[PDB]
């Protein structure tokens, strides 16, 4: 039913990023592994949803 | 003259803002008190010729989307006349004034006098840069051009000087009416990044303080006076939060008119007329 019914998304999961300043707790706005986000995503799955 | 803060403020704080962000060193200078990698990744990131992203300034109330990363918004607040003249006269003139500007000029020589040329008339001079002529030097002025006795001054035929004056914009006569007011604009450096929008701050303080020694707020707009707010969230449900810390500028300045006089008066005459009774 739901491989019928749902769309294909490519899913990626969310980890904090190590970039984050050890003090203040914030991102590091030149990241490469996360564009300022503080949060960097895992390579991407393919699912149905 | 009528003045619009929020323009000046504007006008004023983008070229400055894009020449401090194209000089390393003077943000590693401001930045100072920051950590470490504050500081670094900051400066790596929207400072220098090569910087990736780029800060931004303009007025609230847009119809399209902004540079939430770093931007500047403006917003004209509040204001309040303070001051008030006897007659509601500022002042008075014989010949209608324009801006005060400075120019850079270089001296030449012509039929034995030296004469700096100005791009405009001028209505006043204030300061020849460096300068200051006695009576023998029989300065003069005319037109456009500051003319200057060359016998004794041949060693400065092409001195290079720097020229503080006025516009003229007509002859004629009148009075200044007018009043002093007191007025707000805020400024808020909104950033998705907190330590981007802290850096944010201190770069704007350090462009206000710069800023106070301009001409413009230095005839006008006097008496600068800062307020600052908390730092919040400016936008709390998109995906993220937009967080910023709001100034307030305040600034004390004059609103005009000239009021030109017509009336003139050249002769007196006198006359005797006998009463017989
Ligand atoms: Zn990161």
């Amino acid at each position: 039913f739901i491989n019928d019914r749902g769309i294909k998304v490519l899913w990626e999961e969310a980890y904090f990023c190590p970039c984050l300043n050890p003090d203040t707790g914030h991102p590091r706005v030149d990241c490469p592994r996360c564009h300022g986000k503080g949060i960097a995503y895992l390579p991407p799955k393919e699912t149905i949803m | 003259a009528i003045t619009s803060v929020d323009s000046y403020l504007l006008s004023e704080i983008k070229p400055r803002l894009n020449t401090v962000l194209e000089n390393c060193y003077i943000i590693d200078e401001v930045l100072k008190d920051f950590d470490y990698q504050t500081r670094e990744s900051f400066k790596e990131a929207f400072c220098g010729k090569n910087a990736q992203h780029e800060v931004t300034v303009g007025f609230n109330f847009p119809k399209f989307k902004n540079n939430y990363e770093a931007h500047y918004l403006i917003q004209l607040g509040q204001g309040q006349e303070t001051k008030n003249s006897l007659g509601s006269i500022q002042s008075s003139y014989f010949e209608a004034t324009g801006d005060t500007l400075v120019e850079s000029s270089t001296a030449i020589r012509e039929d034995d006098k030296l004469v700096f040329t100005v791009s405009k008339p001028i209505g006043e001079l204030i300061k020849v840069e460096d300068i200051e002529f006695a009576k023998y030097d029989n300065l003069q002025v005319e037109g456009n051009k500051v003319s200057f006795k060359y016998q004794t001054n041949e060693d400065y035929e092409n001195y290079n000087a720097n020229i503080i004056f006025t516009e003229k914009k007509n002859d004629s006569k009148g009075l200044v009416k007018g009043f002093t007011v007191e007025e707000q604009v805020t400024v808020v450096g909104l950033s998705f990044n907190v330590d981007v929008a802290r850096c944010l701050d201190a770069v704007l303080k350090m462009i206000l303080i710069s800023m106070r020694d301009s001409i413009e707020e230095q005839q006008t707009f006097q008496l600068q006076n800062l307020s600052f707010g908390d730092i919040a969230p400016i936008i709390e449900d998109g995906d993220s939060m937009i967080f910023g810390r709001p100034t307030i500028i305040k600034y004390t300045s004059s609103l005009d008119l000239d009021y030109t006089i017509t009336q003139d008066i050249n002769k007196l005459t006198f006359k005797e007329r006998k009463d017989w009774k």
